[PDB]
């Protein structure tokens, strides 16, 4: 037995590139299409849930995914890939921060952890890159709203708005004619939810759509009372009724 | 592509792994075994192929016991046999260390299962090449197991493996038929040694030598132990007459 | 975790990745090292693919492990670092045990073994490096030279060089060294080894770096200038012909 | 507490000769102030005209013995059943002892 | 370089191939399964087919009890269904033990999911060829059907098929509920939940089936059991006195 | 304990030991030297635990040296310093620790300044005009309090410790056998040779 | 074919053979013919010894493993000390911690799984040595044929080596009567001697050149070489 | 690849067997045993006239009573050079007396198998075999004057006249007329570097062969050049003579 | 078993050289070009953001310009995430020697050390080299400003300028053609952008594409001071310089 994998699966091509990272980059062009868009204040995440079967429960699945009460995250490319990523993404929010500092971890440290574990991936013995792109976004006192892109080889990117999967090219143009450094957050929903139509061919609602934003504070969603610096996660996934009630005045 | 036979672990394109399938190739080409579930045990017995008068004869046993009440016999590769055995001794003394009872047929069956469906895990380890035939009778009466080197295993009512498998499992499918009430550790014996007379045509060349061992909870007290003496000799005569 | 033998023997008897490690040598800019009756000199030769580099901090060629002994090598550069480190801590670490500084002999049978082992270990490629260590025993006069390569194997001589073109300037010093009479001055002595290397470096005073060792601890590298002189004083010797 | 050791009394003795040797010993074996047996062989016949007794804590005594006499049958496997002489076992009784200086 | 096919890197096409040979492998069993959800019970239907007379029947199953309220149902080789149920059963007791509470069907069914994902990511270790349906009735979720495959993948549903003939017993599903316009069997009795799910099973196979053909497991509140050959009849002959 | 004393003038530091190496009952030598040179410019006194003292004073040197050989510089005073500190910082809380004290005299060519340092088996690490480890502080840190100007050159500082070792001559309840006395400045060190009657 | 199957141990062919074992076996194949018989009373081994020139000496065939258990090798000298080495230890733990003679049959079954376990884990090597084992226990005396596959078999005599087969078929003759040669080592030696010479062809069994070993009933086991089994030439 | 302890169809160890040509390639080495001692003799072989010749050391003491010669990839020998001291003389701290020389080989052989990638016996950690032979030469109480031929095999021999490397086969061709059981060690030296001169390349002198023996009053010593030179010549004279 | 599938990363090629080295290297040919020119009163570092987008946010960004010390920094060509994971080292490599002498690490020891790891990479582990090449930027008061160099291979050396990454030949050439001695750091700052301007594979070198940093003595201080110029101070930096 014994893992005897001990040497790298990932190695330069007499050409200089690295296979396992291209085809991984492969992975996530076929994967369903995702984006983000950054608001003055809030930051949007959306991508499709291509149900699996007809009698699969598309609640029970996830694609947008709460790091920190702040930050979220969401993909392209092997749904489990990520679903491990995001596990471990929560972990080391907290025995790599919250319990140094007890503070949760500002965006760009976070991603720059995560970033760091898919790195690994593409240098340790015995391993495959990870087959997936995040599209991370959060906020945090000193550094306000962002928004960053995770590539398999541990690469990462700060964006006003991007897209990434299927779809990219496409809504990455249908974006950088929308976008301007005055949107309001309701703005980028709306951006959203238009630029995301183009790459869905069925059904489009709050049900085949899923979509968070990181905004305002939310009291109402802490739980408990009595702890004035304690205002509230930022982080919150819309729901389906509030979804189509948009697609409404879409 | 090809190429999907080299390695241990690998899935072929069809869904197979063709390193246990090669396996099942060195249990086929062995020695012809088998086992019978009477109504208050089971019976084992194997061919012991006469390789040579300079054999001591009797002295080559083959059958194995786990704990004192669980009996053992396999086709293939001996040594792979033992090896397995081993295991099953330290997986039953384990079981029984800590729950005090010796070790119930159907959990020891799982023990054997998993350690073999192991070794299809990993391109770092060989498939065994051995089908084994094992039971006892625990506190649920009597227990027939055969476990292939894919680390498959079912329940049986007569099982057999190896080189006369075929004239063994037709034999056996017979007694099956004739006998809906079931079968006693007595006459289990010897129809036993006549399936391995019979079984021993595909394979009438060199002259072999008869094995036979039985849990019974009336004949052995719930004990494995072997046929031997006058009950042994009895059974080989009842197995010649039938061969003429 | 990693084990893989990497060195291994060939039909022929041979173990390529050892012999691989030569062909990094023989790619490494010159070297060389010739003792005087009471002194020893190592040279090393600059290549020039690139040249508009910073001379003060760019790591030299030859190295001190103690204060009385010193190494020079040919091949990969990152390798060689490994190995000075090595033998600058086993110098330290003898001296604090035996209390008494490294014989020449002893430091180089240390490298040497250091190499060796990297020939049959499993995970590991040999060291693309090959040395020459020079120095003085501790309270002894007598000037000594080593040479030391990837398959573990050493050996002194009374002068001799690694390197590229290395054939050619052990020849000049085959047909210029008198081992009856080694070069009796510091002076002489350095002149016969930048003439040795004029053979390869093909003018370049910037590009021969000199090092001089004598009995106690008495290690100098010479300037452009000391050296640049050198190179006047023997383009001279041949014009005048 | 715990205390491994204990004292089973005896006494031997040795005496050499021009060409021959002697060792005693008694054959009582004790616990305080009772007797665990009036005959318990206390020195041992090692093979290659060895004759040894490691008197005090039986179980120690007898740890040794058996140690020692196993270290001698290897010696003969090792060097073609060569005679290991009385120096050389000395030698190595003392490996055996300093083995467990502490 | 065509060694993307004999472990688990990726290919070119960003593909797996020993994912996709797990999957085939699944098949190997030439058994389907399905399983539907009740007013406030689940129940697995498994075709059985032991054609040897040497076997001892009762000994075969692909359906497991991992806890007191988890059921698992397997496709694909025994040997891997066991190797599964075996880890499942571990990770169930283990999670009761330190968290205090029955580990839930969906959480049981993520970790193992999790553990398939791994063997995707790992060089050494070979995806298990087998997909495993988990059903019970969640104290917090009601009846729920959670099912993971050699990808790593999983997601829970209204109801569920799996095998060769996969794709016929999901679609006639699909309809019944496309017609019902509600998420599960409007069924209080479990006894009538297994029937109308044995029911589906033949109109859209086309087979009649006897009670040595199936194989049934259900999940109540704080329970989840198997049915004897009896308990089918009983249930086969049920059915039909309807028709 | 033994005599372990360092006084910094204007541009020397001056160190001063014991040579008494007595076991129990007997006095086994009268000229021991317990120092070490660290560095051309850096010298090292110690006191304390039998094994330990020269141990530690050794596998300092040896690092010392180490560095020297890579880097062909001479590593300040103060750095120097401060790797014995760390040294002895960790060996407090291992298995079986360094009982060791030093004073530490260098003189840092480029400031250009003589430095005292004084470290005890803790890591407690204190820069002083003049310093002592064990009982000997006890008598000199008052004489010194006394008679100390930090502009008084080698001579004077010399005839300070022959103030302070004349003190412990006549009040210590042992014999410590004289003391060694070494210079550190600009120069280097050297040993005063002559001070059994300076 | 072949070719893709025998690059180690881990690996079957597509018709269940495991080659790096049968390559193993073959080593065995190519060593000196060594001869194994026994009796009620006592149980002999006979070698015949290989040299290099003349100028070398003649490697031992026989080894003690005990004082009631020995074996003859045939095959990679090496594999046979690690091997009976292996045999001393378990002799000895037998001794040491039971006061119990390692009963023969058991001695073999230790081998046999000793051997297994370089045959189906990656990295090792199956050994490439063949071994005759004979010992009197609380049973009597006893032979046994070890293969590097990991098959051990107990028989009234046997051979193994270059041209065996032909003190096998002499021995497989004579059964039975050498197997009633009991109280009279002389005669089974003899017996052996005239077994193994079955398997000549180059020479003839000199003094420098024969190997004898012996153990029974009351019979220490022991090794004869040169003139020691002069009386046997 | 394939596995460093891969078997060939043909029952042997590709790498030992590999590791046997890298010898061939060797420097001559020659070992003659007499009842007045053993006799080691090799062959220098500098690669060129700036090579300093006598720090060319292919003949090595074990012990006092115990010295040997290298043949193939030299430098493979220094630490089974270091095993070999060691044992010997823990031996004697261990039982009070020296190694037998055949232990001492036997020591030396052992540690010959103990290479792969992970070989199922214990923990066999070098990843190739040694790529050099040995004539151990010594002699004990119990055996006399030995001479022992060990290989990377594991497998030792004992000669009364043993060839090792580059000229072997011709030179051991030699030494199987030319050997006898009454030889004399003086005898024995002129015959050794007799062979020697045929084998090599180079024209036998005292700077490009060396001699040494081991003698049971004086123990190993290496024959100085001056020495060596001497008997070079008592050779020419004795040759020329006939 | 796995042997199989094993690159082995770490082999001599018959001409004796280094397979991932030379690949690696070959993939840093394509990353960003980056620049370090060293005047008498400072050094510069200027690098090209390869891949960019109007949506890409710039304030945040940072991909080839970071700082390792208060008085060092450097500029990276190649694999990021390589990257990082070296700098992470190194930053702490720094702190350590503050904690054990209390003195700022010197320049060239914490360069050795880098290059130290990479060497490492290839030598053993049979792990994948760091795609990755270093430009160093430090100062210290033993050899004042300091301009070094790294790559895959684990080799440094010192320079006036240099330049990593993309069309290096070409950039070198221009330096080597313009670049001297007695430069003073807005010289430098100004032969930089030059350079990165007539290499750039873009149609114009525009700020949004650019990462800058200096390290000049402050002269109204004494002390050494570092900057990473933010958007706006190199699109100001890049009118004045005359490329507007």
């Amino acid at each position: 037995m014994t893992d005897r994998y001990s040497f790298s699966l990932t190695t330069f091509s007499p050409s200089g590139k690295l296979g396992q990272i291209d085809y991984a980059l492969t992975a996530v062009k076929q994967g369903v299409t995702s984006l983000g868009i950054k608001a003055t204040n809030g930051v949007v995440i959306a991508t499709e849930k291509k149900s699996s079967s007809p009698l699969a429960m598309s609640e029970t699945l996830s694609k947008v995914s709460l790091l920190t009460p702040d930050i979220g995250a969401v993909y392209s490319g092997m749904g489990p890939d990520y679903r491990v990523l995001v596990d471990k993404s929560r972990k080391v929010a907290h025995t790599s921060y919250k319990r140094i500092y007890g503070e949760y971890p500002p965006t760009k440290l976070l991603v720059s952890e995560v970033a760091k574990i898919m790195q690994e991936a593409t240098q340790s013995g015995g391993v495959r890159p990870f087959g997936v792109s995040l599209l991370i976004a959060g906020h945090d006192e000193f550094n306000g709203f962002s928004l960053y892109q995770v590539d398999p080889s541990g690469s990462y990117f700060p964006w006003k708005a991007t897209a990434i999967g299927k779809g990219s090219v496409a809504a990455k143009t249908f974006l950088e004619k929308r976008w301007n450094d005055e949107l309001e957050l309701e703005d980028a929903i709306h951006i959203a939810l238009l630029t995301l139509k183009e790459s869905v061919e069925g059904e489009f609602n709050g049900d085949t759509i899923e979509l968070a934003i990181i905004g305002d504070e939310n009291p109402d969603l802490l739980g408990y009372t009595g702890i004035p610096t304690d205002k509230g996660p930022r982080f919150r996934k819309l729901t389906s009724q509030e979804i189509n009630d948009r697609l409404e005045a879409l | 592509g090809t190429g999907y036979d080299l390695s241990n672990s690998v899935f072929s394109p069809d869904g197979r792994n063709f390193q246990v399938e090669y396996a099942v190739k060195a249990v086929e080409n062995g020695t012809t075994s088998i086992g019978i579930k009477c109504n208050d045990g089971v019976v084992f017995a194997v061919e012991k192929l006469i390789t040579s008068k300079l054999l001591v004869p009797q002295k080559n046993v083959k059958i194995q016991v786990v704990d004192r009440h669980i009996g053992c016999v396999y086709s293939g590769l001996i040594p792979d046999g033992r090896h397995l055995v081993n295991r099953g001794r330290e997986e039953a003394a384990s079981f029984k260390k800590l729950y005090k009872t010796p070790i119930p047929i159907p959990a020891f069956a799982d023990r054997l299962g998993q350690y073999v469906q192991a070794h299809t895990l990993y391109n770092s380890v060989r498939p065994f090449g051995v089908s084994t035939i094992f039971g006892g009778v625990d506190k649920n009466g009597a227990h027939l197991y055969m476990l292939e080197p894919s680390g498959s295993y079912w329940g049986y009512k007569g099982a057999a493996t190896g080189k006369g498998r075929q004239s063994a499992k037709a034999e056996l499918e017979k007694l099956v038929d004739h006998h809906p009430e079931g079968l006693s550790a007595r006459e289990a014996v010897k129809q036993a040694a006549k399936i391995i007379y019979l079984a021993h045509e595909d394979n009438k060349e060199k002259d072999f030598e008869l094995e036979i061992s039985w849990c019974s909870l009336s004949e052995t007290n719930g004990l494995h132990k072997f046929v031997k003496g006058d009950l042994l000799q009895e059974a080989i005569d009842f197995a010649q007459k039938e061969i003429n | 975790g990693y084990d893989r033998a990497l060195s291994i023997f060939s039909p022929d008897g041979h173990i390529f990745q050892v012999e691989y490690a030569l062909e990094a040598v023989k790619r490494g800019t010159c070297a060389v090292g010739v003792k005087g009756k009471n002194c020893v000199v190592l040279g090393c030769e600059r290549r020039s693919t690139l040249k508009l580099q910073d001379t003060r901090i760019t790591p030299s060629k030859v190295s001190k492990i103690d204060s009385h002994v010193v190494l020079s090598f040919s091949g990969l550069n990152a390798d060689s670092r490994i190995l000075i480190e090595k033998a600058r801590v086993e110098a330290q670490s003898h001296r604090l045990t035996l209390e008494d500084p490294v014989t020449v002999e002893y430091l180089t049978r240390y490298v040497a073994g250091v190499q060796q082992r990297y020939t049959q270990s499993g995970g590991v490629r040999p060291f693309g490096v090959s040395t020459l260590i020079a120095g003085f025993d501790p309270r002894d006069d007598e000037p000594k030279l080593y040479q030391t390569e990837p398959s573990g194997i050493y050996s002194s001589w009374s002068a001799q060089t690694i390197g590229r073109n290395s054939k050619t300037v052990r020849e000049f010093l085959e047909k210029n060294y008198d081992r009856k009479e080694p070069p009796a001055t510091v002076e002489e002595c350095v002149k016969l080894t930048v003439r040795s290397l004029l053979e390869v470096v093909q003018t370049g005073a910037k590009n021969i770096e000199i090092t001089v060792v004598k009995p106690d601890s008495d290690i100098v590298a010479l300037s452009s200038e000391e050296i640049n002189q050198y190179v006047t004083q023997i383009e001279q010797e041949k014009q005048e012909q | 507490q715990f205390n491994p050791y204990g004292d089973n009394g005896g006494t031997i003795l040795g005496i050499a000769g021009e060409d021959f040797a002697v060792l005693a010993g008694d054959t009582r074996n004790i616990t305080d102030y009772s007797i665990n047996s009036r005959y318990e062989p206390k020195v041992f016949d090692c093979g290659d005209n060895i004759v040894m007794s490691a008197n005090g804590f039986a179980a120690d005594g007898d740890a040794l013995v058996k140690r020692f006499k196993n270290s001698v049958k290897w010696y003969h496997f090792d060097h073609n059943d060569k005679k290991l002489s009385i120096n050389s076992a000395a030698r190595n009784i003392q490996h055996l002892l300093y083995g467990k200086r502490f | 370089a065509g060694y993307d096919r004999h472990i688990t890197i990726f290919s070119p096409e960003g593909r797996l191939y020993q994912v996709e040979y797990a999957f085939k492998a699944t098949n190997q069993t030439n058994i389907n399964s399905l399983a539907v959800r009740g007013k406030d019970c689940t129940v697995v239907i498994s075709q059985k087919k032991v054609p040897d007379k040497l076997l001892d029947p009762t000994t075969v199953s692909y359906i497991f009890c991992i806890s007191r309220t988890i059921g698992m149902v397997v496709n694909g080789p025994i040997p891997d269904a066991r190797n599964a149920a075996l880890r499942a059963k571990a990770e169930a007791a283990e999670f009761r033990y330190k968290y205090g509470y029955d580990m839930p069907c969906d959480v049981l069914a993520k970790r193992m999911a999790n553990l398939s994902q791994i063997y995707t990511q790992r060089a050494y270790m070979r995806p298990l060829g087998v997909i495993l349906t988990f059903v019970s009735v969640d104290e917090e979720l009601g009846p729920s059907i959670y099912k993971t495959d050699p990808a790593g993948y999983y997601v829970g549903y209204k109801a569920t098929a799996t095998g060769p003939k996969q794709q016929e017993i999901t679609t006639n599903l699909e309809n019944h509920f496309k017609k019902s316009k509600i998420d599960h069997i409007n069924e209080e009795s479990w006894e009538k939940v297994v029937e109308f799910a044995i029911t589906h099973m033949i109109d859209a196979l086309g087979t009649e089936f006897s009670k040595n053909d199936l194989e049934v497991g259900v999940a109540t509140k704080d329970k989840f059991f198997t049915l004897s050959a009896e308990n089918i009849e009983e249930r086969l002959v049920a059915i039909a006195e309807q028709d | 304990m033994d005599i372990i004393l360092g006084i910094r003038v204007q541009d020397s530091v001056i160190l001063a030991s014991s040579k008494a190496v007595t076991r129990g009952i007997s006095v086994l030598k009268d000229s021991d030297d317990k120092t070490r040179q660290l560095s051309p410019h850096t010298l090292m006194s110690f006191a304390g635990e039998a094994g330990d003292t020269v141990q530690f004073a050794e596998y300092i040197q040896a690092n010392i040296q180490l560095y020297s050989i890579r880097e062909d510089y001479e590593l300040s005073p103060q750095a120097v310093s401060s790797f014995v500190r760390q040294e002895l910082a960790k060996s407090i809380r291992s298995r079986r620790p360094y009982q060791v004290n030093v004073l530490i005299g260098g003189y840092d060519k480029k400031k250009n300044k003589p430095e005292l340092y004084q470290i005890d088996y803790l890591g407690t690490k204190v820069e002083l005009p003049y310093g002592a480890h064990g009982y000997s502080g006890f008598y000199t840190f008052s004489l010194l309090d006394h008679h100390y100007r930090p502009d008084m050159t080698t001579e004077e500082g010399l005839d300070l410790l022959k103030l302070c070792v004349q003190e412990l001559e006549k009040r210590m309840p042992m014999d410590f056998k004289g003391v060694i006395v070494k210079i550190v400045d600009k120069d280097g060190i050297r040993q005063v040779d002559d001070f059994q009657a300076q | 074919f072949r070719n893709n199957y025998d690059g180690d141990t881990v690996t079957f062919s597509p018709t269940g053979r495991l080659f790096q074992v049968e390559y193993a076996l073959e080593a065995i194949k190519q060593g000196s013919v060594t001869v194994g018989l026994r009796s009620n009373t006592h149980a002999v081994l006979v070698a015949l010894k290989r040299n290099a020139d003349e100028l070398s000496s003649y490697q031992k065939k026989i080894i003690k493993c005990d004082e009631h258990m020995g074996l003859s090798l045939a095959g990679l000298a090496p594999d046979a000390r690690v091997l009976s080495n292996y045999l001393r230890q378990q002799c000895n733990y037998s001794s040491l911690v039971f006061n119990r003679k390692l009963a023969v049959e058991r001695a073999g079954h230790l081998l046999c799984d000793k051997a297994q376990k370089n045959t189906q884990s990656y990295g090792g090597r199956p050994y490439g040595v063949g071994l005759l084992i004979i010992g009197y226990d609380k049973s009597g005396a006893h032979l046994l044929e070890f293969q590097p596959s990991g098959n051990v078999t107990e028989l009234y005599g046997t051979a193994i080596g270059a041209r065996s087969q032909g003190a096998k078929t002499y021995l497989e003759r004579t059964l039975d009567t050498f197997i009633k040669i009991d109280g009279n080592p002389d005669e089974l030696i003899k017996a052996g001697v005239e077994a193994i010479s079955q398997s000549l062809r180059d020479e003839s069994l000199t003094v420098d050149n024969l190997s004898i070993a012996i153990v029974g009933k009351d019979t220490p086991f022991t090794i004869y070489d040169g003139e020691a089994v002069a009386k046997y030439i | 690849d394939r596995g460093v302890s891969t078997f060939s169809p043909e029952g042997r160890l590709f790498q030992v067997e590999y590791s046997l040509e890298a010898i061939k390639l060797g420097s001559t080495a020659i070992g003659i045993a007499t009842k007045e001692g053993v006799v080691l003799g090799v062959e220098k072989r500098a690669t060129s006239p700036l090579l300093e010749s006598d720090s060319i050391e292919k003949i090595v003491e074990i012990d006092r009573h115990i010295g040997c010669a290298m043949s193939g990839l030299t430098a493979d020998a220094r630490s089974m050079i270091e095993h070999a001291r060691t044992a010997a003389v823990t031996h004697n701290l261990y039982y009070d007396e020296d190694i037998n020389v055949e232990s001492l080989t036997q020591s030396v052989c052992d540690l010959a198998l103990r290479f792969g990638e992970g070989a199922s016996g214990e923990e066999r950690l070098m990843s190739r075999p040694f790529g050099v032979a040995l004539l151990i030469a010594g002699h004990d109480a119990d055996d006399g004057y030995q001479l022992f031929h060990a290989e990377p095999s594991g497998t030792f021999y004992r000669y009364n006249a043993k060839a090792i490397g580059s000229g072997s086969e011709g030179a051991q061709a030699e030494l199987l007329n030319e050997w006898h059981s009454s030889l004399t060690l003086k005898e024995a030296e002129l015959l050794v570097l007799k062979i020697l001169k045929q084998v090599m390349e180079e024209k036998l002198d005292e700077n490009n062969a060396q001699l040494s023996c081991i003698t049971k009053q004086d123990g190993f010593k290496i024959y100085d050049n001056e020495k060596t030179a001497e008997l070079i010549k008592e050779l020419k004279e004795k040759e020329a003579a006939e | 078993g796995s042997r199989r599938y094993d690159s082995r990363t770490t082999i001599f090629s018959p001409e004796g050289r280094l397979y991932q080295v030379e690949y690696a290297l070959e993939s840093i040919s394509h990353a960003g070009t980056a620049i370090g020119i060293m005047a008498s009163d400072g050094i510069v570092l200027a690098a090209e953001r390869k891949v960019t987008s109007t949506l890409l946010e710039q304030d945040t960004s940072t991909e080839k310009l970071y700082k390792l010390n208060d008085k060092i920094a450097v500029a990276v060509a190649g694999l990021t995430a390589d990257a990082e994971i070296l700098i992470n080292t190194a930053r702490i490599h720094a702190q350590n020697y503050l904690k054990t002498y209390n003195e700022d690490i010197p320049v060239e020891i914490l360069v050795r050390r880098l290059s130290d790891i990479k060497q490492g990479y290839t030598q053993h582990g049979g792990l994948r080299p760091f795609g990755v090449s270093f430009i160093y930027a430090g100062y210290d008061d033993r050899y004042g400003y300091q301009l070094y160099t790294s790559n895959p291979s684990g080799n440094y050396t010192g320079w006036k300028a240099i330049s990593v990454g993309a069309n290096t030949s070409a950039a070198q050439t221009l330096l080597q053609m313009d670049y001297k001695d007695d430069m003073k750091v807005d010289d430098a700052i100004e032969l930089a952008l030059k350079t990165l301007s007539k290499t750039t594979d873009s149609s114009a070198l525009t700020y949004d594409r650019l990462e800058f940093a200096t390290i000049r003595k402050g002269a109204n201080d004494g002390e050494v001071y570092q900057k990473i110029f933010k958007p706006q101070e190199i699109k100001d930096i890049l009118v004045k310089t005359g490329i507007t």
